[PDB]
């Protein structure tokens, strides 16, 4: 897997949703502080817009690499 | 730092565990305030941008949502609005803040509890933002009385002695009450 | 501190656990392993306050040691004399009554 | 027991967590003490030997380092010695 | 690797073994909570019964994702 | 990725920098109690000393898992 970082490893505060690049055709895994999320449960990756829907919405500075399929 | 999850909104589920074991709730009995929460059947609320946390009063209706939360933990829900310093105060779930009258601290909530060099805590019964000088003390930042600063660790047992019946509650070195002395030598008053 | 007052009702499972009351006292029972408590109630009405009912747990060890037979000596008077002493001054009008 | 990042140097953010909210101050506002650690802005220190924290005197100047702490609460930073034990006896903050 | 979800991602409580599907020839790692454990340190994989010996018995509503190999 | 576990999961203590085999010839990720580390954030591998430099200096029993590439 590709892993991504969303912002340079700090987010900017109250992010529901995260854009992933093109290459990206599915996000297995969520790694929000070290800590795996799986799809469906902690985040929910549609296909059609590339955008990831995380079960919370992101905190400043909260570190969220996604991994890539 | 190692990315331990405990910032943000991956330190939820462990901050909750920290606030329940200090409150003596479940951890599932403790609520996160945003904008539209339901804060019903939680017992107690954490408030993310000071970092307290104060127990919600019972009885609230279940439905009931949070509009606002002041920095003087002023709740405003959906079915009217609490003050949960006013809460915390009556629970004496306290918060030492960090300095001294001889320092000077702002006190912003009313269950903030301010240290003097003599080792005992005040809390203010006045006024939101009690704003307290560096080299104060409770006599000179407006006393110490019931609408000023209040010692917390004695305020329960000094007001029940203030009461009528203080003087009965304390006895003499023959087995009588202060009272019952009182009563006995009151002849020479009566007398005078 | 188990959340809720006495004006609320609560029960108390275990002796550790101290309810608040309205005058700002948290009150622990010395009974009864459950001790329930209705809502609208108070210390005396739901069984007084004393040793072997509800106490009030921030000043119980100095209540107690006030009401001993020393309670009147650690309470000095305007004048540097502690209560016992000046009891034992004044107990004179008692001996002459 | 599982690896749940409660050990060692991956539980410096919950015990810091853990240590503010029992004092009611910042994450941000406790420090670990270390040999050089800069004590300056911080409310509460936490020594991880003894496993106990401190309220650190309000006043400490900024760019203040530490160098040992006793198994007395003792502090000695780089601007002078406290005695966090007493410090603590006076906040009321006892064990 | 395969990554197995156990009970949905909600374990029952008590579970000290879990048993994994057929392909499954290893299970080199298992997430309990993001909690990534290592063979021999938080669960034994036997190859034989096709069971994860777990270090702790699981409580109610413990997420647990096996990854399979 | 081949997971390499640093004294067999108890650090010494006082570790700033670990060594992996030869083999590594990149250090993707670090899990130091189940917590992932992405390079240049928890820490940095150095190709030329086959040095990995953490963030943090590693406590007494600390469990680092670390994959090498």
């Amino acid at each position: 897997y590709i892993p991504f970082v969303f912002n340079n490893g700090s987010a900017a505060g109250g992010e529901t949703t995260i854009v992933v690049p093109d290459y990206t055709i599915g996000v297995p895994e969520i790694y929000v502080e070290g800590f795996r999320q799986q799809v469906g449960r902690g985040f929910t990756f549609n296909s059609v817009n590339l955008t990831v829907t995380l079960a919370q919405p992101l905190e400043q500075g909260d570190e969220v690499v996604l991994m890539l399929s | 730092l190692f990315s331990q999850g405990g910032k943000g909104s991956a330190g939820i589920l462990t901050n909750k565990q920290a606030v329940a074991r200090h409150f003596g709730v479940k951890q599932s009995e403790v609520v996160y305030f945003s904008v539209g929460v339901d804060i019903s059947g939680y017992k107690v609320i954490y408030d993310k941008t000071t970092q307290r946390a104060y127990s919600l009063p019972i009885g609230i209706p279940a439905g009931t949502t949070a509009i606002s939360l002041s920095t003087a933990a002023v709740l405003v829900h959906s079915q009217g609005s609490v003050d949960l310093g006013a809460v915390a105060v009556l629970r004496k779930e306290y918060v030492t803040i960090p300095g001294d009258f001889t320092s000077g601290a702002t006190i912003q909530v009313k269950n903030e509890i301010l240290t003097h060099s003599n080792g005992a805590q005040y809390r203010w019964a006045g006024a939101v933002p009690k704003v307290v000088p560096a080299g104060s003390t409770p006599a000179s930042s407006g006393g110490i009385s019931a609408s000023a600063w209040i010692e917390v660790t004695g305020e329960e047992l000094r007001d029940e002695l203030a009461t009528t019946g203080g003087a009965s509650q304390i006895g003499t070195s023959d087995g009588k009450t202060v009272q019952q002395w009182i009563i006995a030598n009151d002849s020479a008053n009566y007398r005078a």
